[PDB]
């Protein structure tokens, strides 16, 4: 009955189905754009 | 009178909302995000350098 | 524009310090398809 | 050790009761919070008065209703090793088998809950092989016990006989020292006739119940109890809560020896014309549904006088029995020596509930949950997988949420040969 549930309902729905796609696009993009080096999980000191 | 039909319980889903606090703080404080995840469990900080005389 | 609005934002951790930009909204275009009413007037000049 | 891929397949069950039964698939959000239980009207029965003058004799009106509830999951959890080769052989032949015992489980469950609550006993002191159309004088029992109470068979009848007593009517059938339709069919088949008795299915069942004897005796009824039908009732807190119409709980001397299913009557109790409320020739039956305490019992016929004044004329409306219980009236056992029943119901007595489980959700990362069909019965279960190294394994469960309820106990009937002794 709310319209924000709704639309946010069908949107939540929507998010969680394109997930692993967009995430391996956005990892195309900045591979292919900005770097192709990870430093995030180096504990190396 | 006296009809003795059947008793149901009904429940809305039209929430009463009650809570609604303002954050005038976080917004104002700059956000960083340092790819450096050695900040994890261990006291690795980060040094910045401050404005020198 | 006093009231900042917020949305799920697709540029989580964009790195190196200064995140910058924020402020996210949607906009939810949606299709409705449906009978409407249509009139048949006469055309002045010619046809209908 | 040279081994093959031919299967030698070594059973095959059939699954009737389970296919005639009508299953509900009622909403899940709503049925969440109802507390898995679902609510439904009873057929409505008016009161009558004659004369002209009736002030201050306005009745009001009541409407009774019966709630359908489900129990419990019924899974295959089991494990599987990654290099044992004979794990790695039969695991989608396990899923086949798998498969197939849920549905038996299914239907073993339909016919337990439909002979051990069917009010209708049709017994007999003899075996059906004794005399000559006595299978038929059962099926034309249970056809006449269900015309004279005026139950509703719009939807349709059926018999199920077990092996025993189909091969008992086979026998009977193929002694007639004639050849016509019938008995040449009989011969050349086992099949007895598709409709015996004014039934219009009659088959047989492999896996109908043997229903064990009571060792009950002597028992009497522990003061006179009125039981009236009531749509709801006020609880200690002042909410109004609903009653179930298919149950009453009756205080005996003693509740020794009952079980539940058990079959009794009371002695002066007799049935009634439902409708127009004559009293018939054969006494009332009723099933014990639990026993409670070690003095009370549940039978699921509710039985509602004729004859009681303490009911207001809706209740009395509502009548399925003469007389009430007198504090003294002997309750006498129907199933005294152990015999496989036979039953028999109207399609509408049973249905089978169903819901789903989701464990696609979101939530259950790392496992892979699909739907996954039983066949035969007509029901939907969840297929989940989810591997393991704390044991280089991996783990697979078919679950199946359903339940079956009994909606009229007493459309339903069993037929129980050679209740002597």
């Amino acid at each position: 009955e709310n319209r924000l549930e709704s639309i946010l309902s069908r949107f939540d729905a929507d998010w969680t189905a394109s997930d692993e796609a967009r995430r391996e696009a956005k990892n195309d993009l900045f591979f292919s754009r900005v770097s192709q080096w990870d430093d995030w999980l180096s504990q190396y000191t | 009178a006296l009809n003795e039909g059947q008793i149901v319980t009904l429940a809305v889903d039209e929430i009463i909302e009650t809570i609604s606090a303002i954050t005038p703080m976080a917004q104002k404080a700059k956000k960083y995000t340092p790819p450096a995840a050695s900040m994890q469990r261990s006291s690795n900080t980060i040094w910045m350098p401050v404005e020198q005389e | 524009a006093d009231d900042i609005p917020s949305f799920q934002n697709p540029n989580d951790w964009v790195f190196p310090w200064l995140t910058q930009d924020t402020i996210q909204i949607a906009e939810f275009y949606e299709v409705v398809e449906k009978k409407e009413t249509a009139f048949i007037y006469q055309d002045p000049v010619t046809g209908e | 050790t040279l081994a093959v891929d031919e299967i030698i397949e070594t059973i095959s069950a059939i699954t009737p009761m389970a296919q005639k039964a009508k299953k509900y698939t009622p909403p899940a959000a709503s049925m969440q919070r109802s507390s898995n239980t679902i609510w439904m009207p009873v057929e409505q029965e008016s009161p009558t008065q004659e004369g002209w003058d009736l002030t201050d004799k306005a009745t009001g009106l009541l409407e009774l209703n019966v709630a359908v509830n489900m129990g419990e999951p019924d899974n295959d959890f089991f494990q599987l090793r990654a290099d044992d080769l004979r794990d790695e052989t039969a695991y989608r032949r396990r899923i086949q088998s798998a498969a197939r015992k849920l549905a038996n489980n299914v239907e073993l469950k339909v016919a337990n809950m439909a002979a051990e609550m069917g009010s209708l006993v049709i017994t007999s002191p003899d075996a059906i092989g004794t005399n000559t159309a006595d299978a038929w004088n059962f099926v034309a029992d249970a056809e006449e016990i269900m015309f004279s109470r005026e139950l509703n068979r719009d939807m349709g009848t059926s018999y199920f006989f077990n092996p025993q007593d189909y091969k008992k009517a086979g026998y009977d059938l193929t002694k007639r020292d004639i050849f016509g339709r019938i008995p040449e069919e009989a011969y050349r088949d086992g099949t007895i006739q598709r409709q015996v008795a004014g039934f219009d299915d009659v088959l047989r069942s492999p896996k109908l119940p043997v229903l064990t004897k009571s060792t009950a005796t002597g028992i009497t009824v522990s003061g006179a109890q009125s039981f009236k039908p009531v749509a709801w009732q006020l609880d200690n807190d002042g909410n109004k809560v609903n009653v179930d119409n298919r149950f009453a709980t009756v205080t005996l001397s003693a509740t020794t020896g009952m079980k539940r299913g058990d079959k009794i009557s009371f002695a002066g109790v007799k049935f009634l014309g439902q409708m127009a409320k004559n009293v018939l020739a054969q006494d009332a039956t009723f099933s014990v549904v639990r026993v409670v305490d070690g003095t009370h019992v549940e039978i699921t016929p509710k039985p509602v006088a004729l004859d009681d004044v303490s009911l207001s004329p809706e209740q009395r409306a509502y009548a399925n029995v003469n007389t009430s219980l007198a504090d003294a009236m002997a309750v006498n056992i129907l199933n005294v020596k152990d015999a496989r029943t036979n039953v028999f119901w109207a399609d509408d007595a049973i249905r089978i509930v169903s819901q789903p489980i989701p464990a696609n959700h979101e939530l259950f990362a790392g496992m892979k949950t699909t739907s996954f069909s039983i066949p035969d019965v007509g029901l939907n279960g969840i297929f989940a997988t989810q591997g393991d190294i704390s044991t280089l394994s991996g783990l697979c469960r078919i679950a199946l949420w359903y339940g079956v309820n009994a909606t009229r106990p007493e459309a339903i009937g069993v037929g129980l040969p050679g209740q002597t002794a």
